[PDB]
């Protein structure tokens, strides 16, 4: 559960990161692969090298997906609901995975915001994060 | 942990311009901020009402210190850790009965600190390397569990 | 996030503990210390002996409290939160023991609703016990 | 795994009871309703589309059997669980990659599933047993993660 302070952190940290969010997306699913091969087994299909077209494609709508979360981070479940079906009845993506990918989120955005990656914010993005999450791994149709 | 020779001298060149005096401080004081169960922990350490009071906190900064030793010990007994952190597990525990989900949470807060000190430096293959080694220690400390 | 399915098992099942409340919530707690002893650790002055007068008034606040939620489980996080800023805030209980508690509770179910205990039911309490646990170790104030 | 010949004598009394052809389906099945990503590892078993159809697949039922089996395994050597399971934790760790902490959650599934089945019968004292046996099931299963 966020506090109204944690929405702040969360909207002014994932406003600094504007038009980068795709970037930043791309770089947090590689960083995932690389550092946790288990996960690849999820996109036995994808193109995964280094500089993947297809990888860069993806983080861009996982960027935008997080976006939209922010946007509407009181109405999460709501807002987030075909996102939901798709990971959490499709795609049956173990909850352990986006405790991965949540951590190689924060990796990325520490790596190009030191500045803004401040105690507080790290931890209000990590329970965005984690929101974020729960709603993606449950079944609520 | 086996490491291959490009990571373990990545992990090795990353390791060197870490400043010692205070990047255990800064993992530990960050464990305790964005997970501050673990606050409980550490009653006697004063004051930790904030994140400011936390970072600043003297206690915290000079614990983090030994815990940055345990991980810099660690480096140079990749493929001992068990041997190497058996004391510390038994204190970890048996004594304190951390539970073993808070080892792995502070070896990626550790990550993050690199990560937010290095920015270009902590390319994702040089990541990659750091989870092997943070996992293997949160491994070896929790290995009375196991 | 639960489902509408999820809301009318728990809100079925759970009307049946009624006046054994206390009895069932008695139970759990003394499963848990039993089963898991690290948990006793944040009751030091508790007597926690087989049969405890203590331990049977504390079964009956945190069956109670379940009651509350089940009352409020569309807005949760707002009337528990003196409970969460007991559990999160004062006592700092790590999360895993409400993994601990949250099946200690399904176990005291299963054993004394034997024709409630379903597949389907079984899970729509895990997920609300999950949810309930999220609320009271999160702080959001 | 260490139990009392006491704690040891209540765990195989009860097991003795155990229907070996029926509770690792609905232990399995359950786990599979319960926590419904644990069905990605189960494509091939046909229908698993509702928790009756779950439930009711032979397929489920079948696999429970070899399930029980093992835990009928541990509980013959409990003194020896990580070698019995050698073979299936090479299996479930390596082969399949099934996170370990789902290997916690069947084991607490089946906890479920004996005092669904055996109400009063299933004391406190009798669960903390069970509790420490599968506790050991999943730590010698996840033993190739260690
Ligand atoms: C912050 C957490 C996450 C967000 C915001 C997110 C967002 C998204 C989005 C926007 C899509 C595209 C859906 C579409 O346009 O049709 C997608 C697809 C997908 N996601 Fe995620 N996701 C998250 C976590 C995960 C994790 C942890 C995994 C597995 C490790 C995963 C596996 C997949 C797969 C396999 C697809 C489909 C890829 C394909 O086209 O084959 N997701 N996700
Ligand atoms: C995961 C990597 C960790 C490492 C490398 C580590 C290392 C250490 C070291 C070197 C000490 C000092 C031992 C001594 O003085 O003999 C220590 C003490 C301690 N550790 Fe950790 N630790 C880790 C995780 C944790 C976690 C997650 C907690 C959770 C709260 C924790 C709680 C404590 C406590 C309470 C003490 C004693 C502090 C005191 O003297 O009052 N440790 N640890
Ligand atoms: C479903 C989960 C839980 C519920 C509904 C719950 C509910 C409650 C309630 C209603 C109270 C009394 C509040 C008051 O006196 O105003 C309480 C107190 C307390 N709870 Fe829980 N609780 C839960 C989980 C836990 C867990 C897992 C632990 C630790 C293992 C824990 C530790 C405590 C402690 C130490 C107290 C205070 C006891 C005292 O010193 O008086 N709670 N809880
Ligand atoms: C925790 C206790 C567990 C025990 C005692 C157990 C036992 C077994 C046994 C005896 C087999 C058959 C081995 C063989 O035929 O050679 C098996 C296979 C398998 N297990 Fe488990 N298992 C456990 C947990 C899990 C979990 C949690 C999952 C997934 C979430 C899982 C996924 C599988 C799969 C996919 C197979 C192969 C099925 C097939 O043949 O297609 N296991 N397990």
């Amino acid at each position: 559960v966020l506090s109204p302070a944690d929405k702040t952190n969360v909207k002014a940290a994932w406003g600094k990161v504007g038009a980068h969010a795709g970037e930043y997306g791309a770089e947090a699913l590689e960083r995932m692969f690389l550092s946790f091969p288990t996960t690849k087994t999820y996109f036995p299909h994808f193109d995964l090298s280094h500089g993947s077209a297809q990888v860069k494609g993806h983080g861009k709508k996982v960027a935008d997906a997080l976006t939209n979360a922010v946007a509407h981070v009181d109405d999460m479940p709501n807002a987030l609901s075909a996102l939901s079906d798709l990971h959490a009845h499709k795609l049956r993506v173990d909850p352990v995975n986006f405790k991965l990918l949540s951590h190689c989120l924060l990796v990325t955005l520490a790596a190009h915001l030191p500045a803004e990656f401040t105690p507080a914010v790290h931890a209000s993005l990590d329970k965005f994060l984690a929101s974020v999450s729960t709603v993606l791994t449950s079944k609520y149709r | 942990v086996h490491l291959t020779p490009e990571e373990k001298s990545a992990v090795t060149a990353l390791w060197g311009k870490v400043n010692v005096d205070e990047v255990g401080g800064e993992a530990l004081g960050r464990l305790l901020v964005v997970y501050p169960w673990t606050q409980r922990f550490f009653e006697s350490f004063g004051d930790l009402s904030t994140p400011d009071a936390v970072m600043g906190n003297p206690k915290v900064k000079a614990h983090g210190k030994k815990v940055l030793g345990a991980f810099s010990d660690g480096l140079a007994h990749l493929d001992n850790l068990k041997g190497t952190f058996a004391t510390l597990s038994e204190l970890h525990c048996d004594k304190l009965h951390v539970d073993p989900e808070n080892f792995r949470l502070l070896g990626n807060v550790l990550v993050c600190v690199l990560a937010h000190h290095f920015g270009k430096e902590f390319t994702p293959p040089v990541q990659a390397a750091y989870q092997k080694v943070v996992a293997g220690v949160a491994n070896a400390l929790a290995h009375k569990y196991h």
